[PDB]
């Protein structure tokens, strides 16, 4: 339906 | 097929794994590593972290229903243990 663009995180 | 691969890593001096870190019940999506940092924790322990790596569980808890934040958060915590130590079991091809 819908997609935000996604969240990397450096961990 | 898929199998599962149990990974265990000390962070660095920094407090760093050393891997990044895209997915969660908020990006419709699996956590999947999507990055390596070449030499680093994550890249030297045995068996070492892959980049496509799937985790499905961290230090024992399942995170099947969890965000990208409280597993990001999940992680750092791993480094408040007794011997802080980060211990995943990934799914890999
Ligand atoms: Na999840």
């Amino acid at each position: 339906e819908r997609l935000q663009r996604r969240r990397e995180t450096q961990v | 097929d898929s199998y599962l691969v149990l990974i265990r890593i000390t962070p660095d001096e920094d407090g760093k794994f050393g891997f990044n870190l895209k997915g969660g019940v908020d990006q419709k999506m699996p956590l999947v590593v999507s990055r390596i940092n070449p030499e680093s924790p994550a890249d030297t322990c045995i068996p070492k972290l892959n980049e496509g790596d799937q985790i499905v569980l961290i230090n024992g808890r399942d995170i099947s229903e969890h965000t990208h934040d409280q597993v990001v958060m999940f992680i750092k915590a791993s480094r408040e243990s007794h011997s802080r130590e980060l211990a995943l079991v990934i799914r890999r091809r």
